[PDB]
């Protein structure tokens, strides 16, 4: 499964603490640097939140991961299978913004 | 009963320092811990769906364990004779509770499906659903017995407000006037004594009224006939029989249900431990954990031993 | 670990394929029993 999303750098400890057994040691989240506060999807004020993509195994575990990502509130966008498509989408989104 | 006191120890990192050390010569066992247990592997390696189902139904298993514990405690308390069971008397997995944890013979195809852990979770849920029927039957039997026992023998012992026909004197009526001359043959004394009788006769209603309730002592109410008193005594015998049934035979049934619930809780805990091991080790079924009931310092020693694999 | 679960899913698909093959073999046996029945009926009529 795919657990693409975002995990805040400030809330990194909370994300790691929550659903620890769900990760099972075979899922690693590639958190973004988030040195500059990432603009919130609903708030222009932005927050120091990173983007992390994990691996999803098990239906309930994937649902819990999605719920935790939603509760995190970090800047999350769908992750394309090809990195080129994701980069093009990022460029288009930046231009639109 | 006893709460869940099994540390989630994967096969690679067992309760003690070494995986084999958990079975014998444990660092926890150095503190005299009785921790010793094994898990029967499933037929095939459970899928990630099985782990997801276990994670989702952790709360359900907690609710089932709470229901089982509450039902067993209430059954022991109410009948007042179901508490006689012990660890060996319960015979979970055909062994005392300490040996029950070390015995995984109940993880066969009999109660669990013995299929991949996905089917094992469904089997455990079915066992819990069946166990709920035991609590329902216990509640029904308790209600029936309480209705029986309180129905009869709840009145008085005669010559009083209720059930005074048992002390009846069998022209005269059930009065038992507790704190008379006329043309009627008042020269008589009824045997309505458990109370006392007064000179009265049915030839004159005035004499009976004066001797029963006209003034002074008041007439005590009684069951209409002595046959009503006999029926009350028979119903009291039947109610005592029903209460004795609920307190001895239904208490033994409750003790058997408590043993079955303990076995089911042990099986569910073993399934949860297998899921935790699969999370913290290889997916195929493999566990080396142990279950016991040590003191708080014993739990601290267990944590010190198993700090290598901590949640 | 993860590869084990993926191989389990692939083997589940292969087992579905094998069950379909066995069901198709049973269905073919039933169909050729029906073919023998209709052949016997037509041959008796002839």
């Amino acid at each position: 499964g795919f657990i693409a999303g975002l995990v805040p750098r400030e809330k990194s400890m909370s994300f790691e603490r929550m659903l620890f057994r769900a990760t099972r040691g075979n899922v690693f989240l590639r958190q973004a640097v988030v040195d500059e506060p990432v603009v919130d999807p609903v708030s222009g004020e932005k927050m120091e939140k990173n983007v992390f993509v994990v691996f999803y195994s098990g239906e309930r575990a994937k649902n819990k991961i999605l719920k935790i990502c939603d509760a995190f509130g970090a800047n999350r966008y769908p992750f394309n299978e090809e990195f080129d498509k994701q980069a093009q989408a990022i460029s288009e989104v930046s231009g639109r913004l | 009963a006893s709460r869940y006191w099994v540390v989630s120890l994967p096969v690679q990192n067992s309760a003690a320092s070494v995986w084999n050390r958990l079975q014998e010569q444990i660092s926890k066992h150095s503190f005299d811990t009785p921790l010793y247990r094994f898990n029967i592997p499933n037929l095939r390696v459970g899928t990630l769906d099985s782990l997801l189902a276990l994670s989702d139904d952790l709360v359900k298993s907690n609710s089932f364990v709470e229901s089982v514990s509450h039902k067993i405690r209430r059954q022991i308390e109410e009948l007042e004779r179901v508490s006689g069971i012990e660890s060996s008397s319960l015979s979970v997995d055909g062994v005392p509770v300490d040996t029950y944890l070390t015995r995984f013979v109940w993880d066969e195809a009999k109660y669990p499906t013995m299929s991949p852990l996905r089917e094992i979770v469904d089997g455990i849920h079915t066992l819990v659903a069946k166990i709920e029927d035991d609590l329902k039957v216990r509640v029904a039997e308790y209600n029936n017995v309480r209705s029986q026992l309180n129905a009869i023998n709840r009145k008085q012992s005669g010559s009083l407000a209720v059930r005074d026909l048992s002390n009846l004197v069998k022209l005269v009526t059930l009065l038992a006037v507790v704190p008379t001359s006329y043309v009627v043959p008042r020269s008589s004394k009824l045997l309505y004594e458990d109370l006392y009788t007064v000179t009265l006769f049915g030839r004159v209603a005035d004499n009976f009224r004066i001797a029963a309730r006209e003034k002074g002592f008041q007439i005590r109410d009684f069951e209409y006939s002595s046959e009503a008193q006999e029926s009350r005594n028979q119903e009291l015998e039947k109610l005592v029989h029903d209460q004795e049934s609920l307190r001895s035979s239904l208490l033994q049934w409750c003790y058997t249900s408590y043993g079955e619930v303990f076995s089911s809780w042990m099986h569910f805990c073993a399934v949860r431990v297998f899921a935790e091991s699969i999370l913290r080790y290889g997916l195929p079924p493999s566990f080396l954990a142990c279950v016991l009931a040590p003191s708080v310092k014993g739990e601290k020693k267990v944590r010190s031993i198993l700090e290598e694999l901590c949640g | 670990m993860v590869r084990f679960i993926r191989q389990e899913a692939e083997e589940k698909a292969n087992e579905i394929s094998v069950s379909a093959e066995e069901e198709f073999n049973i269905e073919k046996l039933q169909l050729v029993e029906a073919e023998k029945k209709k052949i016997r009926q037509e041959y008796e009529r002839k």
